[PDB]
RNA sequence: ACCAAAGCUAGCUCAACAUACUAAAC
């Protein structure tokens, strides 16, 4: 991670993060499971499935993502038809 | 750790001098006179600096930026090898990563 | 002729505005020759002496450029080379002579180039600081509203006299609404003193405020202060800078 | 009331002297000086931690990393390129309307919203306008003549049900701005330019009448409206026996950007003048 | 200190005092302006926008000419304005 | 003492030097007209018909907008052919 | 070859409704309160009580909800001119038949500022309301 | 009691402006 840029002085962040995960408003972070395109053919349905599903990151990996993130990543975006507009926020959380 | 034998004269400073009297006068003369010129417009010093602040990489990297087609040979080389060390110092050493 | 000053904003319901003497710079015993009523959301606020701090630190502090700067290992003239080999010389080992380690080397860290301490205030609490100072100038009896800033003389001697005499204090801040509309008279009487300051209406600060033990302010210095105070209370976020035209705005 | 005022009779006089922030609002820095503070200062023994040379925040001392390990997949895959619309619930338009940051007697567009401060569009975040939203479609009791750009059935019928009229517009980028900001575009020094189609993904959306769509045939409203109408169990109102109806129907031309102004007039504020262009190119470039 | 005036300035301002200040306004004029050569090694792209294949968005592309190196045995014949690459 | 006349800022248009080569290109810049004109106009002594295009400047923009931005009717058609291809 | 434009100050009128205001509009006065949005102003004469919770400059009450560390939710009443600690022994004595139990409060004297714990923010709206604040 | 110790100056540093930029002696 680049803390302080050598043109604008600024923070950067890591795009392998944006191309392969999802961060909701939240601060719940969206993953694929590792492995469900591979070997299709050897892997029972069941199993499949699992690999299909989406899946959440635990606290650790969340911290760890927004560090390498920027802020422009974690704002509020109202996109036409999201799917995931739904999940952007949270409900019934009794912490 | 030997303290000098003689009383140093007593520097008679007075606080009520033109500048001690009229310090800060204008600091509100935006929120008191219809805002047409920000306070940043009172600060005196380099170009580079007028109405910001940052680090000292980012200083640096703005004082190259701005004042840095006019720099002496040396002072140019010697700006460019503080931008790298700072560079290399933040992005790559420290404790909390 | 009783001059007496109203306030020309709403007050609000709840609140009473509050009432003050308006004084003469004329004569030496006329001190009582009017009567003002000031704004309680302006002179009568709650003090905040974490907000006067505040405000005080930041007038003291933004405008602060330090041009403190050493040389590190790097800036020094000399060592480029090692001075003795690594092994066999017996004696410690080093690499620049110009390490912070030896004599005329560099600064291990220093100062470096000019640092501008800059930072901006929220308006919001630079205006409610200078309501907090305008208060408690008012709250501790040192705080006098004169009529049209006039003077007989331009004597310094005169004002001298004329303030010990009313008891104001060794150090006086005389604001008054404009800078060209200053009688010739107060200054050239304000321009051989140095505990007699005399200031212009977009020139009242909170380190000022309390550098000077007493403020005098004219009735137009009062409405105008007054009225640049009180917009902020009931105004909106700016969409662009206040300078460009806006609705009700200048 | 304020007891402090009379409190601070007794008190000295308030000077530079004594000022002291608040407790708590400096957090002291600490230095490593002393016996405790210092012997290593805090960054352990031997090894990279001490030396300030540990690798990265991602990588996991060689093991293939948790954010390289997982697959690929598009989530933000053209994010820079999806039209966002800020929501404008008939909730928060009622609170507007009722503490009078907009008025229902004049047409309410944009400009207006982010002039009463209920909305803030950012046009460089991809926003495209606002869309209209039914959190309070149960308690909404105005009579407005709104402009948006996207809106729901439900708002549309409640909105219709008091005897307004909903308009969804098409703005590109640049008129966007112009029209969110159109002071600091007059103190610009440029001629208002036109309005640009809606995209050939758009363009369903703003010829269809469901929608109320400002490119959308006129004829079909009223067939809309009474299907709207027979579908939520309300009357439609006689809109055109009403006394406001002349503004209940004011509309924009769709290259048109502000209300009453034309594409190629130069606003001098300076002067209070408008100057309009008279060149038959120039009016052939401006009304195409 | 600084220079008032930047390093890319100074011959700018030696041709313009000085003996230089005065040759023929017609051979300043014709030295100061520098037009862009034709491409005789790089091959331009026609238009200024293009829609990126993979993007299927509209960018601005410009042109930047790639650097020639001329030996000092191209200035005693014509080379037709190419060189080294 | 007395206070220093206070720091205004002059309504009056400013004009840099364009012969003087210390000016920065954006003072230079027609832009640089445009805004003075915005701001002032009258005493500004900007000519109002140069803030519209110039005879090439306004062909460029015809170019432009007929190559990146097709007719209604042509998108129209476009769609319904898409939908017609879908079908 | 500069094209020829016309001055004109007719459609002037136009570029007023651009402006936005830099102030705050106050309420329009309605036939009925409260007002379809829920919005209601204050009494005409100030009551008895020690205290006075003013309005914000949007004209609403002071009652916020504050969240500290994630799981600490607090109720901040703001803008409190008077005898605070009259204000925090009502909302005590308000407070405690809803919770059996005398909430928890810090009163910030020198901010004229009360902190419940716990999020109590639409019953004290309803409360100052009620009171006519 | 020797060895010794203490000065406040020479001057430097960072900026602003600036004639417009290889000083004097040749
Ligand atoms: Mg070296
Ligand atoms: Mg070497
Ligand atoms: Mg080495
Ligand atoms: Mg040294
Ligand atoms: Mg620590
Ligand atoms: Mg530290
Ligand atoms: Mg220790
Ligand atoms: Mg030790
Ligand atoms: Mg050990
Ligand atoms: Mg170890
Ligand atoms: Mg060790
Ligand atoms: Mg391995
Ligand atoms: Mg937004
Ligand atoms: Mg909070």
């Amino acid at each position: 991670v680049t803390y302080f840029s050598s043109r604008k002085g600024k923070r950067k962040t890591v795009k392998a993060v944006i191309y392969r995960f999802l961060r909701l408003h939240s601060g719940l972070w969206l993953r694929r499971k590792a492995g469900y395109k591979k070997k299709l053919w050897k892997k029972t349905a069941a199993r499949k499935r699992r690999l299909r599903e989406f899946v959440f990151c635990n606290k650790t990996q969340s911290k760890l993502l927004d560090k390498m993130t920027t802020s422009f990543w974690k704002r509020r975006n109202w996109y036409a038809d999201d799917p995931y507009q739904k999940y952007q926020d949270r409900t019934n959380l009794k912490v | 750790f030997h303290v000098r034998v003689t009383l140093p004269p007593r520097k008679v400073v007075d606080r009520w001098n033109e500048k001690r009297a009229m310090f800060g006068v204008y600091d509100n003369i935006g929120i008191l006179g219809n805002f047409e010129k920000h306070p940043k417009e009172l600060i005196k010093g380099p170009i580079w600096l007028r109405g910001w602040k940052g680090n000292e990489l980012q200083r640096c990297i703005r004082k190259k930026r701005m004042v840095g087609n006019r720099m002496f040979i040396d002072d140019l080389h010697n700006l460019n090898k503080r931008i790298s060390y700072l560079y290399k110092h933040f992005n790559r050493h420290g404790k909390y990563r | 002729p009783p001059v007496l000053r109203k306030c020309e904003l709403p007050v609000p319901a709840h609140r009473r505005p509050v009432q003050a003497w308006i004084e003469s710079l004329r004569g030496y015993e006329q001190e009582r020759v009017g009567l003002t009523e000031l704004h309680p959301d302006v002179f009568s606020t709650a003090p905040r002496l974490d907000i006067l701090h505040q405000v005080a630190i930041w007038q003291k502090n933004f405008k602060r450029i330090s041009y403190a700067k050493t040389k590190t290992r790097a800036e020094v003239r000399g060592g480029g080379r090692k001075p003795w080999v690594q092994k066999g010389s017996g004696r410690a080992r080093h690499g620049s002579i110009r390490s912070p380690i030896w004599r005329g080397g560099g600064v291990a860290h220093g100062p470096r180039g000019p640092t501008s301490y800059y930072y901006m205030l929220p308006m919001k609490v630079r205006v409610q600081g200078l309501k907090v100072a305008l208060t408690v100038k008012l709250a501790q009896d040192d705080l006098h509203i004169v009529d049209s800033l006039e003077l007989p003389t331009a004597d310094p001697q005169y004002l001298i006299e004329l303030a010990r005499y009313r008891r104001w204090g060794d150090s006086v801040l005389l604001v008054d609404l404009e800078h060209e509309d200053m009688p010739q008279n107060v200054v050239a009487a304000t321009s051989g003193l140095k505990t007699f300051n005399l200031v212009p209406a977009v020139g009242l600060n909170v380190h000022s405020m309390l550098k000077h033990q007493t403020l005098v302010l004219t009735l137009p210095t009062v409405a105008f202060l007054e009225e640049k105070l009180l917009w902020h209370n009931s105004r909106y976020t700016p969409l662009y800078p206040f300078r460009l035209p806006y609705c009700d705005f200048p | 009331g304020p007891r402090a005022l009379d409190l601070l009779r007794a008190l000295p006089r308030v000077s530079l002297a004594n000022l002291k922030p608040n407790p708590g609002s400096r957090k002291p820095e600490r230095r490593p000086r002393g016996r405790r503070r210092g012997r290593k200062c805090g960054r352990g023994h031997k090894g990279e931690r001490q030396r300030g040379t540990r690798p990265r925040l991602g990588f996991e001392g060689g093991q293939t990393p948790f954010y390289l390990r997982i697959p690929k997949y598009g989530f933000n895959e053209g994010h820079s390129f999806r039209h966002q619309y800020q929501p404008l619930s008939l909730n928060r338009l009622q609170y507007l309307i009722d503490l009078g940051r907009v008025d229902p007697t004049q047409p309410i567009d944009l400009t207006q919203l982010v002039n009463g401060r209920g909305v803030t569009i950012q046009p460089s975040k991809r926003d495209y306008g606002v869309q209209l939203v039914e959190e309070g479609a149960d308690t909404f009791k105005a009579k407005v003549n709104i402009e948006v750009q996207m809106a729901s059935e439900l708002a549309i019928a409640a909105i219709e049900k008091n005897g307004g009229v909903v308009t969804t517009a098409f703005y590109d980028p640049r008129s966007l701005e112009i029209l969110c900001k159109p002071v600091p575009f007059f103190l610009r020094g440029q001629p208002i330019p036109k309005r640009m189609l809606p995209p050939e993904a758009l363009v369903p959306y703003y010829t269809d009448a469901k929608n109320r769509g400002y490119l959308a045939d006129p004829a079909r409203f009223p067939e809309a409206r009474l299907e709207l109408a027979r579908k939520y169990g309300y009357v439609l109102p006689d809109i055109t026996k009403d006394e406001l109806f002349k503004m209940l129907s004011t509309r924009k031309d769709p290259r048109q950007i502000f209300f009453g102004l034309a594409p190629g007039w130069v606003v001098n504020m300076a002067d209070k003048k408008i100057l309009k262009p008279t060149d038959e190119n120039l009016l052939k470039y401006y009304s195409s | 200190p600084l220079h008032k005036v930047p390093v890319g300035l100074w011959k700018q301002l030696r041709l313009w005092e000085g003996i230089y200040s005065r040759l023929p306004r017609h051979y300043l004029r014709s030295l100061e302006e520098a037009r862009t050569p034709t491409p005789v090694h790089y091959r331009p792209h026609g238009a200024k926008f293009k829609i990126n294949p993979k993007n299927w968005q509209r960018e601005r592309v410009e042109d930047v000419p790639i650097p020639v190196h001329y030996p000092p045995e191209s200035q005693l014949g014509l080379w037709g304005g190419e060189g080294w690459v | 003492y007395r206070a220093r006349p206070p720091p205004r800022r002059s309504q009056e248009p400013r004009w840099p030097d364009p012969d003087d080569p210390l000016t920065p290109r954006w003072q230079l810049s027609p832009r640089y007209a445009a805004k003075q004109f915005a701001r002032h106009g009258a005493a500004s002594g900007v000519a109002a018909g140069s803030l519209w295009p110039s005879q090439e400047q306004l062909r460029e923009l015809e170019a432009e907008e007929r190559e990146w931005y097709p007719s209604l009717a042509a998108m129209q058609e476009s769609l319904r052919v898409q939908q017609l291809a879908e079908e | 070859e500069y094209p020829s434009f016309v001055e004109s100050v007719d459609e002037y009128h136009f570029v007023e409704r651009l402006l936005p205001p830099a102030s705050i509009p106050r309420p329009p006065k309605h036939e009925h309160y409260p007002t379809p949005s829920g919005w209601q102003p204050p009494r005409d004469p100030a009551p008895s009580l020690p205290y006075f919770v003013r309005r914000s400059r949007m004209h609403n009450i002071p009652v916020y909800r504050d969240i500290t560390h994630g799981n600490r939710q607090m109720t901040v009443i703001r803008k409190v001119e008077g005898d605070i600690w009259a204000l925090q022994k009502d909302v005590e004595d308000f407070l405690s038949p809803l919770l059996g139990k005398t909430p928890v409060t810090q009163v910030n004297e020198v901010t004229g500022t009360l902190r419940v714990k716990g999020y109590f923010d639409q019953q004290l709206k309803a409360w100052l309301l009620e009171k006519g604040f």
